[PDB]
């Protein structure tokens, strides 16, 4: 096992003001890196100009540097629904970002103009956990819904929402719920989805009735999939581990386990270029696993002021990781609190 | 001998109805505290709200996923559910899962309390208005776009007794006891009637009425409508959706008479997100605008740009209508409820979980056939469990 990033908390994003509740739920960075959305119970889509949040309110030395949501917020958007889950649209210029929500509704809004300019609801009202998009599609772009009602719906953002490239039902007779859903970030023809009946699957977007390979090994719900590159895939279970996957067998490669995770989605993030897996944890802690090793190599344990009172056990609910990092890394984790705790590494 | 059904309300998700005995009931979606039982639960069938029991209840609104009662004897206002921007006027932002009395209304003698998505107004017997909640399009016509977490009178209708508000989602619209009609709050869609897509941070007179006195208001999303003293039915705003009701989708920005009804003298209306519901002095129920749930109750779910009179059986007149943002309650004359569109929560209260797109009674109401907070991480982020 070894020690080999140096990732210490730079900034801590929070409000003085609302005692509303504000769990993030969802964490995304832009096509560029420069902006990270985030989003969940408060029905506000934030955008954060993260590079120029660190250098307009930097601290001398080491210490960590205290912004105001006010301060940090560049603008939002107000929702009708609880969000569940956010994604940037690919070929769009950065222009376009989509959610899923509460309602069972995927949206997409137009950032240049700030007003809707997608809205589909098709999965009966049932609850939207992920979204996600087809990457180096250019014009051909799908999207694609994992919801409660137990389908993976795929979505072409040109068409009449009313319609449907595709549709399937992945845990079949019980019909679990689809928790995650997750497009081969290379441009592959994969799409991951992790379900309420324990399993992962791996279909092929371009013919969605090929056989699926099934991932089998969790004993709970697996709350989140996501490439670590074309042929393996990271899940998260709320069995309290994550675990690597072949994408051309289905074997399971590693297990990784150290965190607290029975109940609450607290967030997924593989670092591909680092193959750093980060994660949530229900004691108010952040993960990071090496691909290499089952035991984390990294924790931590900020606690906002005030924290300690008020019986509500505080977690972290979201991670995003800065994909395009290399010899730098960026993760961005997110409070059930609504805080922001935003950590920079670079090697020993 | 059920209960009479004195009032219905239609939110977001869930509805409420206020019955002889001053009995509260509420169903449908839970998770946001809207149902004021003291759980996160959803409730398929309405359910009793005991705390309120023994308060003198005389009204209950309905806002997104927020609700308000109060009790004339008591001089008492209550609020519970989603409260972020203030929408709940306890001067703060915290979620509430039983009610709690609004302090700075107590002892005023309110005559109506309204309540948009996410901002609140109150109508005092003297015809004042105060407003709190989300202010960013200044739907509070306050004069500024500060969201307010307490009430605050509106000075701009000093002098002007106000015979009744209704809100939308980011707008406002008031009728005067002299006839006279007001819009501010968003009007980028026409929705204020003012003839321009600038916002108002203050009341504004719609000035191009078609000459007419308006009675009543009430607001959608995008749209407004309004009823004059002749009983002729205008609407106003985006039809998109056809909830304007004038055979297209063309945007109005002045009140458009809807000829269609001019046969007809409408008595009470009622505005959804998306669709629209006019109540006859004869007690036919006309509906149109979005049905992708069916929430028009037409029997399909085929959007409808012009009035479609919804059918009871017996054709039995109905007394009461209220929309909510997808669904549609009301009450017939045979005291019997009945509800339509999506149920996804439970909110047509008929223990279900389906959408309907022709009226279906709600037995429970019908004669014919605890905590204050609940923690987030109970009620949000749950991953599904088997």
């Amino acid at each position: 096992a070894r020690y080999e990033w140096d990732l210490s908390l730079s900034t801590v994003v929070s409000s003085s003001s609302s005692s509303a509740s504000d769990v993030i739920g969802a964490i995304e960075f832009d096509p560029t890196d420069n902006i990270v959305a985030t989003a969940g119970i408060s029905r506000k889509i934030r955008f954060y100009g993260l590079p120029s949040l660190l250098r307009n309110n930097a601290v001398s030395g080491t210490g960590v540097s205290f912004v105001d949501q006010a301060t940090a917020c560049e603008y939002y958007i107000c929702t009708p629904a609880k969000l569940s889950s956010l994604r940037w649209r690919p070929g769009s210029g950065g222009r376009v970002i989509g959610s899923g929500d509460y309602d069972g509704v995927v949206m997409e809004y137009d950032l240049e103009k700030r007003t809707p300019v997608f809205e589909r609801d098709e999965h009966g009202g049932r609850r939207v956990w992920s979204v996600d998009y087809t990457r180096h599609g250019g014009a051909s772009t799908v999207g694609a819904s994992g919801s409660d009602d137990g389908t993976m719906q795929v979505w072409d953002p040109r068409c009449p929402p009313e319609e449907s490239v595709g549709v399937v039902r992945p845990a079949g007779i019980c019909r679990s719920a689809v928790c995650c859903v997750e497009f081969d970030p290379s441009g592959g023809p994969a799409v991951a989805v992790g379900c309420a009946d324990r399993k992962g699957y791996v279909y092929d977007i371009r013919k969605l009735v090929d056989p699926a390979l099934t991932l089998q090994g969790h004993t709970k719900t697996v709350s989140y999939v996501r490439f670590l590159d074309g042929g393996t895939v990271v899940t998260a279970g709320t069995d309290g581990c994550l675990k690597l996957w072949s994408v051309e067998d289905g074997r399971v490669i590693r297990t990784y386990e150290g965190h607290v995770n029975n109940r609450n989605f607290v967030g997924l993030s593989v670092w591909r270029n680092g193959a750093l897996f980060g994660c949530g944890s229900e004691n108010n802690r952040v993960f990071v696993y090496d691909r290499r090793w089952g035991k984390p190599v990294w924790v931590d344990g900020f606690e906002p002021v005030g924290m300690n009172s008020g019986s509500d056990k505080r977690f972290v609910s979201s991670v995003c990781w800065r994909q395009s990092g290399v010899d730098q890394c960026t993760l961005v984790a997110g409070g059930s609190d609504g805080v922001l705790q935003v950590y920079v590494g670079k090697r020993l | 001998p059920p209960r009479k059904v004195l009032i219905i309300s239609a939110g977001a998700s869930h509805s409420v109805a206020l019955l002889s005995g001053d009995i509260v009931c509420s169903w449908g979606r839970g998770e946001d505290g809207q149902l004021g039982h003291g759980d996160a639960e959803d409730r398929p069938s309405p359910t009793q709200l005991s705390a309120l029991d023994g308060h003198q209840i005389v009204s209950v609104t309905c806002g997104a996923d927020h609700t308000v009662a109060y009790s004339q004897s008591g001089m008492e206002v209550y609020s519970w559910g989603w409260g972020d921007f203030g929408r709940l006027g306890h001067g703060n932002s915290s979620d509430l899962f039983t009610p709690l009395p609004i302090k700075a209304l107590h002892g005023i003698r309110i005559k109506q309390i309204a309540c948009g998505d996410s901002h609140c107004l109150a109508v005092t017997m003297e015809g004042e208005v105060q407003s709190w909640g989300r202010n960013q399009n200044g739907q509070l016509g306050l004069g500024d776009t500060e969201d307010s977490l307490v009430p605050q009178k509106i000075q701009a209708f000093e002098g002007i007794r106000i015979k009744m508000v209704a809100a939308g989602a980011e707008h406002t619209a008031a009728v005067t006891e002299d006839g006279d009609l007001y819009g501010w709050g968003w009007g980028r869609y026409g929705n204020l009637g003012l003839g321009d897509r600038t916002d108002r941070l203050v009341p504004e007179r719609v000035t191009s009425t078609g000459g007419e006195k308006m009675s009543m208001v009430a607001c959608g999303w995008r749209h407004t409508i309004s009823v004059s003293y002749s009983g002729a039915l205008y609407t106003y705003g985006w039809s998109k959706y056809g909830q304007l009701g004038h055979g297209d989708l063309e945007d109005h920005l002045i009140p458009h008479k809807l000829e269609a009804l001019s046969n007809s003298f409408i008595s009470q209306i009622s505005g959804g997100a998306r669709h629209t519901m006019a109540l006859t002095s004869d007690g036919k129920l006309y509906g149109w605008g979005w049905n992708k749930f069916g929430q028009v109750g037409v029997g399909n779910n085929l959007d409808q740009c012009s009035p479609v009179q919804v059918r009871f059986p017996d054709d039995q007149k109905v007394v009461q209508v209220s929309c909510g943002w997808r669904h549609t309650l009301a009450v017939t004359e045979r005291n019997n409820v009945f509800a339509w569109g999506r149920g996804t929560n439970g909110q047509l209260g008929i223990g279900e979980s389906v959408d309907r797109n022709f009226p279906k009674i709600i037995e429970a109401l019908s004669v014919d056939g605890g905590k204050s907070w609940v923690s987030p991480a109970e009620r949000y982020a749950v991953v599904p469990d088997e």
